[PDB]
């Protein structure tokens, strides 16, 4: 199964310039739809597996 | 460039952070548009260069609280936010927000979900009492 | 009985390991989340009878009580575009709850 | 355009390319000589920017 976004950190870094172009997530994050991050981590949901 | 700014070109106004682009804008083209319909790259009409049009530095803000009973403290979450995006919310740059305390720092935080500004950093693990997000809760104590 | 579930284990592995499709019912969970987003960001591309789908052609070009009747029509159809989102989205929670 | 001293008859309207030139659109929209001035997707008042 593979993701997209899980509202980990995105730092101004990657998303400006070159990656606004080519990334869905970024043209959702400027028209103001974001992602939130889960309270369990995977590895906290691992450990209580 | 590198700065957030009223921008007009050719009568396109509008607003945000222009940055030097990568883009081969064909000689008929002028703009370069989004998935949503605005535009995102443009062609300056003095020297012909190719500029990435970015939005201003924004995100969610949230407010951590005990709650009024127990203080009028209270810690700052701005979400998806890397810590140095805050020092470039000074009050030169006159933001949304006009409180701004948080800023003095000291206290800064970085946690998967944002920068935490207010709430103090400890290596100690408790029961989740107020939940941040990414393995991270507040609570205040002693 | 032992060596039937070291085997039977295995086979899992195998499994998981070879097939593309086995987590079908989560990568459509990821696959309607992402969908309803891209589909919100295209609405953003809609006139909804408006001059233009963008507020600084509307801004840029109409005197400010002329653009008022164009803004309008673009807050009246992205409105029923978010509500049609959270409509969906608080829908579609229950199933996952 | 506007002080030429003939204009076109209706069945053989003429057309003028208008390029490469500065336009203040508010010495035309001043001027009181003009009994209609209507703009059909823009407004005389932004026509300078
Ligand atoms: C917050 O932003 C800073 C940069 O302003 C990031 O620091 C860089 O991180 C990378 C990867 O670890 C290093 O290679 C660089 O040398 C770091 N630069 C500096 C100036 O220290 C930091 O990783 C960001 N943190 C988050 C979670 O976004
Ligand atoms: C019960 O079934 C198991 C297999 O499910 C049988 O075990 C196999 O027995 C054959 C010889 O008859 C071996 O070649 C296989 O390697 C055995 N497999 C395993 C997993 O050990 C078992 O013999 C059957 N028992 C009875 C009483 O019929
Ligand atoms: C703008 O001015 C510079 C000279 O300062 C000139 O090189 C450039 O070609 C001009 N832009 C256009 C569109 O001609
Ligand atoms: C907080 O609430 C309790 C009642 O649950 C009350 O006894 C106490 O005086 C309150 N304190 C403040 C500062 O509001
Ligand atoms: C947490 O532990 C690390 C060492 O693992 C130490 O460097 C750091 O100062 C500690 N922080 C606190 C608040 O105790």
């Amino acid at each position: 199964v593979t993701l997209a976004d899980a509202g980990f950190i995105k730092q101004y870094g990657d998303c400006l310039g070159d990656i606004a172009a080519r990334d869905l997530i970024c043209a959702q994050k400027f028209n103001g739809l974001t992602v939130l991050p889960p309270l369990l981590t995977d590895e906290m949901i691992a450990q209580y597996t | 460039k590198n700065k957030c700014v009223n921008f007009n070109f050719n009568g396109l106004t509008g607003t945000g952070v222009l940055t030097e682009s990568n883009k081969k804008f064909l000689p008929f083209q002028q703009f370069g548009r989004d998935i949503a319909d605005t535009t995102d790259a443009v062609r300056d009409p003095q020297t012909l260069e190719i500029l990435d049009i970015t939005p201003c530095s924004f995100g969610g803000v949230s407010v951590i609280t005990p709650g009024t009973n127990t203080s009028n403290q209270v810690a700052v979450l701005y979400q998806g936010v890397n810590c140095t995006e805050v020092p470039v919310a000074i009050h030169a740059d006159q933001l949304t927000p006009t409180w701004r305390v948080y800023s003095t720092g000291s206290n800064v935080f970085q946690t998967r979900a944002g920068c935490l500004i207010g709430a103090e950093h400890v290596n100690n693990s408790y029961e989740c009492d107020i939940p941040i997000g990414a393995g991270i809760c507040a609570s205040y104590q002693t | 009985i032992a060596n039937q579930f070291n085997s039977a284990i295995g086979k899992i592995q195998d499994s998981l390991s070879s097939t593309a499709s086995a987590l079908g019912k989560l990568q459509d969970v990821v696959n309607q989340n992402a969908q309803a987003l891209n589909t919100l960001v295209k609405q953003l591309s809609s006139n909804f009878g408006a001059i233009s789908s963008v507020l600084n052609d509307i801004l840029s070009r109409l005197d400010k009580v002329e653009a008022e009747v164009q803004i309008d029509r673009l807050i009246t159809g992205r409105l029923q575009s978010l509500q049609t989102y959270v409509t969906q989205q608080l829908i579609r929670a229950a199933e996952i709850r | 355009v506007f002080n030429a001293t003939r204009f076109a008859s209706v069945y053989a309207w003429n057309r003028k390319r208008i390029s490469n030139c500065v336009a203040d659109y508010s010495v035309l929209y001043n001027s009181a000589s003009f009994s209609t001035f209507k703009c059909y997707g823009v407004s005389p008042t932004k026509l300078n920017d």
